[PDB]
């Protein structure tokens, strides 16, 4: 018995309690309906979601899974506006109106917008980009046999294009939730995921509904860049970081995740070190974003399978706590 | 990419003892299917 | 390839030349393969008709092909004011024999 | 020309060739459905909240 | 939700009751979160400070000072604003009211003064009790500091004058930034003072480097590594400013203080942090203009 | 709240224990974010780097690094101190407890300080096991960026000693009224090249192409120096601006660019920040909720999160 | 002087009692010259003058 009176919660109340003290079927379910309802409100924030109706040209819902990253990508339409203004004049502006036209002609306005990024999509489209090569390209070959290698090069042209001109990836994509549930038609997909608050907490079971679990696993050995190689136990943060070349390589488009105990007005410092990348010399790399923390130091786990082998890197208890983009040198 | 896994089904009800106390991750090496679960986790329920 | 004759009409080739062949002005204004339109909401009812890259793709068993004709979708939507487009989000479940 | 073409239609000659109208219409219509005995199988869930 | 009830003056015309029936959905900034308060203490002839009506400096300094409330709901002889700062972050939906662009799913709402757009517009002035209320607009992060940039930036040529900064087109609006007329007259007299700390702060921060560098470096590390990244970028800057410009440690030193305070002073008036965000669900996701959009406390 | 234990070693006195019970409301820097942790970790002892105490420009960046937790309670054998940097979310309004000469007032962002008055004090000694407290002084983000600029120029007067031996006072503040003397004691080399170093590069960044076009108007400026009364006070006597006075260059890369717009937003992003960059940014404002709308010295002030 | 101050008052003796407790001036005990409020400060001195 004492194990469950703590479980099943009546002390804490009773405390409480003190200080002011001082068809037949049909009908069951109604009963039976009626007591789930007013239990729930009885009992009774840890918890937000946000949905969302997107096409599956980009993102896509059922190739992703339980834990995922999902990013928004503001301002489709808007971007050409954008080039000409806060681009150097010798940068051939025009690139991007091609580009995004190219994203797109790869694959007009109508009801659904293609917003949605997911984090694998970045993956394989700066797979060949950022350097390493094969654990990134596995991730590459999730998507060409999930969700076009087309669509990953045209996407890439655009982020070649975007990273060109100055109008980053970044100041586009931010962060959206944890996909808990997609609801797809067609091309059509309506997806609800977590705007904030915890994600082992949220459809749960083995997986919610069946096919298998949830994690946020990062997707990468490649990606999963682990800081505090010399670490103390800590709750570990979790940021968001798209690392350039600024023609070292012809505008290269890096994009993992960063977890260590640093407050962001650490991370900036320990994000100067650890790039030799800093020799653009206009000006400006590595955006960075908290996705949020796990506060728990231990969950980082060691795996490569999923949908093909991939390396895939669990993380075990997440509060996303997404927050805005610092990018300022 | 992964086996069946494993039956908490069965093992409900198990059909013997495993006589020793050892760490298992060091004989990780060893077998098909290993899960480590600290304390609980989703997946046995 | 209208040094055939036409399955519909045998006797002839095509009706308008300008339309039925390839790289014809009507396929060039038409076909969706080349889409200058696409940047219009609006429906191009010939958008159905020129697309071999659409008529093609279908399947030829009239077993399944009668049932999904009753059920077929809507290239259009009957809740804009000037007939649209079918736009990505949604479905309308027309019959639409064409 | 494409601007002759303007001067021409909007004046009303006959530019030496016809066009063929298309349009697609839409119809309400009203339906019967017959169905046999056991159609479907359709099983029935669990409710929740 | 932590509800603070501002309380209605005495008998008010009805077209007046109707004005504020108008005003749930909208931002006020409430002095204090005293349970009760006035209304003339939220009503804009309270940001009064100097003798008179604030500018649009004044304004954000007071925006950055008091706490913004959205009104819930307005009753005859109450109003009921939830203060955004309160209470648990990403909690307390609230709805607002969008003005201008779209306010997408997300995007951190700044509520930015309101004679960035048409001034008046938004007065909402009530007769029968003499007083008004200016509400601020919700803009997005992102384009609500590309705005304000944009506007001194467009007041500065102003200053002196002998490509357009007004177009601004957000995602797929063009917003129109200007209103012809005489209310860039009246725009641009209001950010008069704004753009004036602006200017001070820049031509005062220049110059005070530019003396300080090769007042330093010649008395270590320091000289080697500040002039090996400056190559070509602040030394040559400092020729050019110097060719056409003018050149003392003891007044170097405080002046540096005196300018390091009022550099961080305009950094926090501007920069329009982020009141709120917009997440949505079993929405529209694009709040269109003029309509309730959900909306959590902090970004 | 995610509240963080510290556990009191042991040891400990009648009088030092009554010494810790005063301690609520007070700000602790915890250099982790834990559940379990020693009391030790948090002692002026840790701050300690390798063989030396920082001076008081090395606190600060200290305090850059690890977490401000405000003490909540403290308990016979732990002291419960919330996270401010992650654990703030609660639905009311910690208590911090005012220490310090200066005054809230109500809304005002409030960024710590490590003790700088010379009335100031602020150590505390626990003789039982050998560890002190220093607390940082909370203060308005105004006057806190006032006193690092202090702390940073004094240390730089002194880097380079030419001039007489007579400098100006840059050890003394107004608030109000309430002349506020700071501690003038050592300047270390490591942490005033790092606060020099940050602030020279800083400033650097601040200066673009379109910045040339801003640099016309300081001859505009003295022309209002003059006949405003406002833009009089703007520039303060002792303005380099006012001796930088006693164009355009054409170069213009194809006229769209609009370098205006963007010599504001360099400026404001590199310059603009660093009194948060210096120094550690506010996390917490005032906010009284029964609308008392200062906080006496010594009182417990209402604190909401960031301004 | 200004007017918009005693313009801004009533002239009610309706109401001429109730702002009484409203004072016209705008400092607070703890400064020491009596300085203008700072915007932290609220106030009711009873300003007859």
């Amino acid at each position: 018995t004492a194990p469950m009176a703590w479980a099943e919660s009546p002390r804490e109340l009773a405390g409480h309690a003190p200080l002011r003290r001082v068809t037949r079927a049909t009908r069951d379910d109604t009963e039976q309906a009626v007591d789930k309802i007013l239990r729930g409100a009885r009992r009774a924030p840890r918890y937000h979601l946000t949905r969302q109706v997107t096409l599956t040209d980009l993102c896509q819902p059922n190739a992703e899974r339980a834990g995922a990253l999902l990013l928004a990508l503001r301002h489709p339409t808007d971007l050409p506006h954008l080039a000409r203004h806060r681009a150097p004049p010798g940068r051939q502006t025009e690139r991007l109106a091609e580009a995004w036209g190219q994203l797109l002609e790869a694959s007009e306005s109508g009801c659904a917008r293609a917003g949605l990024v997911s984090f694998n999509f970045l993956v394989a489209a700066c797979t060949a980009a950022y350097d390493a090569r094969d654990a990134a390209e596995a991730v590459r070959a999730h998507i060409t046999t999930n969700y076009a290698g087309a669509r990953l090069d045209r996407f890439s042209e655009c982020l070649r294009a975007m990273v060109h001109t100055h109008v980053f990836p970044h100041e586009v994509m931010r962060f959206f939730g944890g996909l808990v549930s997609w609801v797809t038609q067609d091309e059509l997909a309506s997806v609800t995921a977590v705007c904030s608050g915890p994600q082992e907490a949220t459809h749960t079971g083995h997986p919610g509904r069946p096919c298998s679990a949830v994690t946020i696993p990062a997707c990468a050995f490649v990606d999963l860049d682990a800081e505090l190689c010399l670490g103390g136990p800590g709750a570990a943060f979790l940021y968001l970081v798209f690392t350039y070349r600024q023609c070292r390589d012809q505008e290269l488009c890096c994009v993992y995740v960063v977890k260590s105990q640093l407050p962001p007005r650490g991370l900036e410092a320990a994000l100067e070190r650890l790039f030799g990348r800093l020799r653009i010399t206009t000006c400006t790399y590595a955006a960075f974003a908290e996705l949020g923390v796990m506060p728990d130091d231990s969950p980082r786990c060691l795996h490569r399978t999923e949908r093909v082998g991939v390396p895939v890197v669990i993380l075990e208890g997440v509060v996303w706590r997404p927050g805005g983009w610092r990018a300022c040198a | 990419r992964d086996p069946p896994g494993y039956r908490y089904a069965a093992a409900m009800v198990p059909t013997g003892s495993i006589l020793s106390t050892i760490e298992v991750a060091s004989h990780r090496r060893l077998f098909d299917f290993f899960a480590r679960v600290r304390s609980d986790e989703n997946s046995l329920y | 390839d209208h040094g055939q004759s036409d399955p519909a009409r045998p006797f002839a080739a095509t009706a308008n030349p300008w339309a039925s062949q390839r790289f014809s002005y009507g396929d060039l204004l038409y076909n969706g393969a080349y889409h200058l339109n696409g940047a219009s909401p609006v429906l191009s009812p010939c958008f159905k008709f020129f697309t071999a890259a659409d008529i093609t793709a279908k399947h030829r068993c009239l077993e399944r092909l009668i049932v999904e004709t009753g059920s077929a979708v809507s290239t259009a939507t009957a809740a804009s004011d000037v007939q649209f487009k079918r736009p990505p989000g949604c479905r309308e479940l027309v019959e639409d024999p064409c | 020309s494409p601007v002759a073409l303007y001067h021409q239609l909007k004046t009303g000659l006959h530019p030496g060739f016809g066009f063929t109208v298309v349009r697609q219409d839409r119809f309400v219509t009203e339906n019967v459905l017959f169905s046999e005995r056991a159609s479907e199988a359709y099983f029935l869930g669990q409710l929740q909240v | 939700c932590f509800e603070a009830d501002i309380a209605i003056p005495s008998g008010i015309s009805r077209p007046d009751a109707a004005a504020l029936q108008r005003c749930e959905g909208r931002v006020v900034f409430l002095p204090t979160i005293r349970r009760q308060l006035a209304l003339a203490d939220v009503a804009h002839e309270s940001f009064v400070s100097g003798g008179v009506s604030p500018d649009t400096l004044g304004l954000l300094l007071a925006y950055r000072r008091r706490f913004p409330a959205v009104i819930t709901r307005v009753l005859p002889t109450r109003i009921v604003a939830c203060p955004v700062d309160l209470g648990l972050t990403h909690a307390g939906t609230v709805n607002l009211r969008n003005t201008s662009p779209v306010d997408l799913c997300n995007g951190d709402p700044v509520s930015l003064v309101p004679p960035v757009f048409e001034g008046q517009a938004t007065d909402v002035r009530l007769e029968s009790l003499d007083l008004t209320l200016r509400f601020p607009v919700p803009l997005p992060t992102p384009l609500a500091r590309e705005i304000v940039a944009r506007l001194v930036a467009r007041g500065i040529r102003d200053l002196n004058p002998d490509p357009d900064l007004n177009v601004l087109y957000y995602n797929g609006a063009r917003l129109s930034l200007v209103a012809d007329v005489q209310q860039l007259a009246s725009v641009n007299t209001e950010l008069r003072s704004l753009v004036l700390n602006m200017v001070y702060s820049i031509t005062e921060g220049t110059t005070l480097i530019l003396t300080l560098i090769p007042r330093l470096l010649a008395l270590g590390y320091v000289n080697a590594l500040l002039q090996m990244q400056s190559v070509t970028r602040e030394a040559a800057q400092l020729i050019h400013p110097e060719a056409p410009m003018l050149m003392r440690r003891l007044p170097l030193y405080e002046a540096l203080v005196a300018w390091l305070a009022h550099a961080g002073q305009l950094g926090d008036i501007l920069a329009l942090a982020p009141a709120v965000r917009v997440c949505t669900f079993d929405g529209a996701a694009v709040v269109q203009s003029g309509d309730m959009a959900p909306v959590i406390r902090y970004p």
